[PDB]
RNA sequence: AUAAUAGUAAAGAUGAAAUAAUAAUAAUAAUUAUAAGACUAAUAUAUGUGAAAAUAUUAAUUAAAUAUUAACUGACAUUGAGGGAUUAAAACUAGAGUAGCGAAACGGAUUCGAUACCCGUGUAGUUCUAGUAGUAAACUAUGAAUACAAUUAUUUAUAAUAUAUAUAUAAAUAAUAAAUGAAAAUGAAAGUAUUCCACCUGAAGAGUACGUUAGCAAUAAUGAAACUCAAAACAAUAGACG
């Protein structure tokens, strides 16, 4: 990986983290009791 | 034991040497006794390091196991020599839990011991069994 | 002592070579005059000849009189003076 | 008390640090210059400047290495130029 | 009368040369210019500030191996001894 | 009793401002030997004239500058001359290597500190440094 | 185990400075000998001024009397001696440090070794 | 064999040393073997060394350390002043004798110390030197006073009846300019190999 | 930080300014005197040491460590799936601690705007003790082992030399030869060979989803497919640009 190539990966990782943050309450609801 | 000495000395021999020196001086009491006591204190195990004691223990083990006077390197004697160190290393670890480098070192040492006993078993099984029995394994 | 061998360089040269020429006579005279005037009040006749000398110096121009080949040698002798191993 | 009196500020001279000099009345400027030189030798202003901010330990180590390299290069250059000068002098 | 810096005093028993009287000689001389180097571990001197203070700057800093001009090991021993000294009261 | 042994001229020269301070070392002539010796070693001081370059009417940014510091030094020297603390010897000290430090020394050298210099026995720096200590602020990006 | 010691003792009394030092030397030497130990040498050093005004608990000191005690002991003994030194009010700075006996048996104090004399035999002669 | 010839040959004859060519310390005797050329050999830059020597050198004599170095230059200095000092000493004709009561070493495991003189003088002390004018009792030599006096390639201790003010105090530290005559009394030689001459100022 | 001393109007900050537990309740600077944490200036080269994370104020204890000789063992070795242990910073759970720094938050600037860069308050955190967790550009972006190959210069240690010389060894570091290589360059390995393990097979989608295991948790490991392209990537070259 060059830095430029890495930056796409970084961006992807950030997006994933954001998604996880968004779907925290939903995830909690899904997890407990089933 | 109470009158055991470090630095590869023996108490009986030391006293004899001192007496011989005295005789030589005469040829050519309380103070002399005090000097002798001072010497003993200097050369005692209990004032010396643990390292000297370990060395002595290793020597004793070698003497016990050697299949002839010269033997150092007999698979059995090697194992015996390893054991003393392991015991001491184990004791050290028991004092010092988080000393991870020295736990690793201990581990390596027992792996080495295992390996040499495995070898002994292949070479000379009865002898290996005897060695094991002696060591308490 | 600790010797320090450089790596292979593109070109051994001093960035700026100083000539180290002598300081100007007129400037020196002016400094001397200034020093004299620090003592002895403003303009006493102890520095009567000094002022005249300064004037003589700085008549045609403010300064009286108006390069070291070191790079050429370094450039010349770099390839020799290297301890660069053979080709 | 008598003993204290006898000890005429003997400790005061040796107790103080090396950042101190007795002024000659003929030239205070010279004394100041000497002090400045001493400070430079001890690297005290440069140390003070370094201490204004924090620099991550790996970063400061890298900087230190770079400085060392630069130093070693400069004395390697000096060595080279001295040789060049000698060659010039001789005829080479 | 003249200052000491611009006149080379040839010693008593020495040889000299016509060049030796010159400015250039003096310049050359100007250009070209101990117990720890003698061969004894400096970690004997940790109760001897007087001798360890020679290997230290006016403020108190330890001098660099470039300055002091020691064997690397011997330098490190000296440094250790100095640090021991300042841990104690003495030095 | 209160005998003035010597004066100490302190100059803290930071990035943004100077602080010039004059102070008398006040020894009393009037117990254990060790205690007396300790007292002799560290004689109490009394401040006589404090000064900072804003006191000379330099507002905000100009007080971090070289001329302002020089002016403050000159004012200090004038005060020393007038208020009559020139009978005993003087001890100069400094801190923090600002522009103003450079100004102060230049002022002392020149005619502005002409009367003071002859009493100045010793110059002696005392800038504070740390051998590790508290971590400094993060190095500003700008 | 040969341990060197360096204690910088207090000197309260002006006229008779060494008394407190002497008492300290006696006491620690007594402790050593009670506990299987053997003091070899008690090198005095001068009434030397401290580099800075060094302070103990609720006290201050500028001058002290310095000495080396070069004794043998166990490790535990030595540690306890060190602790006792740290505890007492009449010493400013204390420092025990090991002298290695893997090569030699006779070893002089650090000062004597620095001077030239490796063993105490040399000092005697 | 070739090896034998090499061992014999004139480069092997020059005993090796890595002493500084520039030594600003005290010089009591020659450091390096002086090496001359002939004029013809100089003209085609040949000194009997590994390489040619630069055409910038026009002096026939030199001193060297290394035949060839890593810098691709022979380490030399074009000067042979030490021969001239010896020749001056010979001209002066003051025979070196050991002031200590000892036999002359040239008459009768290894000792590296200097055997008598270093070979600057193999002259014997008992001779006189006649001339047209007569038998020379006092050896007259011109030298320069420094502050000690430089007398023909040697610094020498000096003595006089009265210190002359007119010559000295007129030019206090430019006494080196004016050459004065000297009467050399005797030359002793110490353990370090320094020639300790003793002169007397004549006026 | 608190207190005292004397002393006078600004102080502190910044590109320049302000806001603030700043200051006419008497500060800041100075000199003292207490306390508190946390850090370790020079030496320093991370040289070296450690399996790697790491590791430079001092001392002690216990552990482990180098070389060469002598003797002994007699292939007992190498590598190592699975497995095991250790594993920076952040994070988390307890209980202490909390000076300085400092996510967040609030305030002041900057700016068209400024959820920033700068300044001020400054909570988590950073600190210790006991744990959890097992990841980082955890990098020499280079798995371990053995045999071998052309030079030079530096140090370091070893031996002899007749302690200070010039020699023989190793070891490291720096320049290279050959060789290899897409080249950059590698240089006793990225060379010549042998052995063993790990891993890769276009780019996106994806280290994602689902599933399982482990964790107090954040998460860690394991790890697909559909859909869509003839792209996608590296070394070097010459420009243009800053
Ligand atoms: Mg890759
Ligand atoms: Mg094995
Ligand atoms: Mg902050
Ligand atoms: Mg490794
Ligand atoms: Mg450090
Ligand atoms: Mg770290
Ligand atoms: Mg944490
Ligand atoms: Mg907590
Ligand atoms: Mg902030
Ligand atoms: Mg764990
Ligand atoms: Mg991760
Ligand atoms: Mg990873
Ligand atoms: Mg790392
Ligand atoms: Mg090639
Ligand atoms: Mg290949
Ligand atoms: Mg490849
Ligand atoms: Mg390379
Ligand atoms: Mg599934
Ligand atoms: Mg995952």
């Amino acid at each position: 990986d060059s830095v430029m190539r890495k930056r796409k990966k970084k961006m992807k990782k950030h997006k994933l983290r954001k998604r996880r943050k968004r779907e925290k309450a939903e995830r909690r609801k899904l997890s407990q009791g089933r | 034991e109470p009158l055991v000495l470090s630095k590869g000395y023996n108490i009986e021999e030391v006293d004899k040497f001192l007496a011989a020196i005295e005789s030589a001086k005469r040829e050519r009491i309380e103070k002399l006794e005090d000097r002798r006591e001072a010497i003993l204190r200097i050369l005692s195990m209990r004032n010396s390091e643990n390292k000297n004691a370990i060395k002595m223990a290793v020597e004793l083990a070698r003497k016990e196991f050697e299949r002839f006077p010269g033997d150092t390197g007999s698979s059995e004697v090697q194992a015996a020599c390893m054991t003393v160190r392991i015991q001491n290393m184990a004791n050290h670890i028991k004092e010092h839990r988080k000393d991870f480098a020295n736990t690793r070192n201990l581990r390596i040492l027992v792996q080495q011991r295992q390996a040499i006993l495995r070898y002994l078993k292949r070479d000379n099984p009865e002898k290996y069994y005897w060695t094991i029995q002696k060591l308490g394994l | 002592p600790p010797v320090y061998r450089l790596p292979p360089l593109p070109r051994l040269k001093v960035k700026k070579p100083i000539i180290r020429q002598e300081a100007n006579k007129c400037l020196v005279l002016m400094s001397n005059l200034l020093q004299c005037w620090s003592s002895y009040g403003h303009m006493s006749p102890k520095c009567a000849g000094l002022v005249t000398e300064l004037k003589s110096c700085t008549s045609e121009s403010a300064l009286g009189k108006r390069k070291s080949n070191i790079n050429y040698h370094a450039a010349r002798l770099y390839d020799r003076i290297n301890g660069k191993p053979h080709d | 008390a008598e003993i204290a009196r006898s000890s005429v500020e003997n400790a005061q001279m040796r107790f103080n640090s090396g950042k101190s000099i007795i002024v000659n009345k003929n030239n205070p400027a010279e004394s100041f210059k000497r002090l400045n030189r001493i400070m430079f030798e001890n690297n005290i202003p440069g140390d003070k400047r370094s201490q204004r901010f924090y620099m991550k330990p790996g970063k400061v180590a890298e900087l230190k290495r770079s400085q060392r390299h630069r130093k070693e290069f400069m004395m390697g250059f000096k060595r080279l130029i001295e040789i060049v000068k000698d060659a010039k002098r001789k005829g080479y | 009368k003249i200052d000491q810096s611009l006149s080379k005093k040839l010693p008593k028993g020495t040889i000299y040369d016509p060049f030796d009287f010159s400015m250039g000689r003096i310049h050359l001389d100007r250009k070209y210019q101990d117990i720890m180097k003698s061969g004894a571990n400096p970690l004997e001197f940790y109760a001897r500030p007087r001798i360890l203070s020679r290997y230290v700057t006016s403020t108190g800093r330890i001098q660099h191996r470039d300055i002091t001009g020691l064997s690397a090991k011997n330098q490190r021993r000296l440094s250790k001894a100095i640090r021991r000294c300042q841990a104690i009261g003495l030095m | 009793k209160e005998e003035v042994v010597k004066y100490i001229l302190h100059g803290k020269f930071t990035k943004n401002n100077t602080h010039l301070t004059f102070s008398s070392v006040v020894e009393d002539k009037n117990l254990t030997y060790n205690d007396t010796m300790l007292y002799y070693l560290n004689l109490p001081q009394k401040v006589k004239i404090s000064l900072s370059t804003g006191c000379l009417g330099f507002r905000k940014a100009a007080r971090g500058e070289y001329e302002a510091a020089f002016q403050t030094s000159g004012r200090m020297f004038e005060l020393i001359k007038e208020k009559n603390m020139l009978n005993k010897d003087i001890e100069v000290v400094m801190d923090d290597f600002g522009k103003g430090r450079a100004a102060f020394i230049s002022a002392l050298v020149g005619k502005e500190g002409a009367s003071v210099v002859k009493k100045v026995v010793k110059i002696s720096d005392a800038t504070k440094l740390k051998f590790g200590g508290v971590r400094s602020p993060k190095m500003r990006r700008l | 185990m040969l341990y060197e010691l360096i204690g910088l003792v207090r000197i309260t009394n002006s006229n008779a400075p060494k008394l407190e030092a002497k008492e300290l030397s006696s006491t620690i030497g007594k402790l050593i000998i009670q506990n299987r130990g053997v003091v070899r040498d008690i090198v005095p050093m001068g009434i030397r001024y401290l580099p800075k005004i060094m302070k103990k608990d609720q006290e201050k000191h500028f001058r002290a009397y310095h000495f080396l005690m070069l004794f043998d002991s166990s490790a535990a003994v030595q540690s306890e001696i060190l602790r006792t030194l740290k505890k007492d009010p009449r010493v400013i700075r204390s420092s025990i440090v090991k002298v290695d006996l893997d090569k030699q048996l006779d070893r002089a104090s650090s000062l004597h070794r620095s001077l030239g004399k490796k063993s105490i035999l040399e000092l005697v002669n | 064999t070739l090896a034998e010839l090499l061992g014999r040959s004139r480069i092997a004859q020059v005993a090796n040393n890595h002493k500084p060519l520039t030594y600003t310390g005290k010089k009591f005797h020659p450091t390096h073997q002086i090496i001359e050329t002939k004029p013809s050999t100089l003209y085609r830059q040949e000194w009997g060394l590994k390489s040619a020597i630069p055409s910038k050198i026009k002096s026939r004599y030199l001193v060297y350390n290394d035949l060839d170095t890593l810098e691709r230059i022979t380490t030399f200095e074009p000067r042979g002043g030490t021969q001239w000092n010896r020749l001056r000493f010979q001209e002066m004709g003051v025979p070196i004798v050991s002031n200590i009561g000892r036999q002359n070493p040239f008459f009768k495991k290894f000792n590296t110390e200097i055997i008598g003189t270093g070979g600057l003088s193999y002259s014997l002390p008992g001779k006189l030197k006649n001339s047209p004018n007569g038998v020379i009792q006092r050896t007259v030599v011109p030298g320069r006073i420094l502050n000690l006096a430089a007398i023909g390639g040697f610094v020498a201790d000096v003595v006089f009846f009265q210190s002359p003010p007119s010559s000295f105090n007129s030019m206090g530290d430019f006494i080196r300019m004016k050459t004065f005559l000297f009467e050399i009394l005797e030359a002793s030689m110490e353990k370090n190999g320094s020639v300790s001459m003793h002169a007397r100022l004549l006026e």
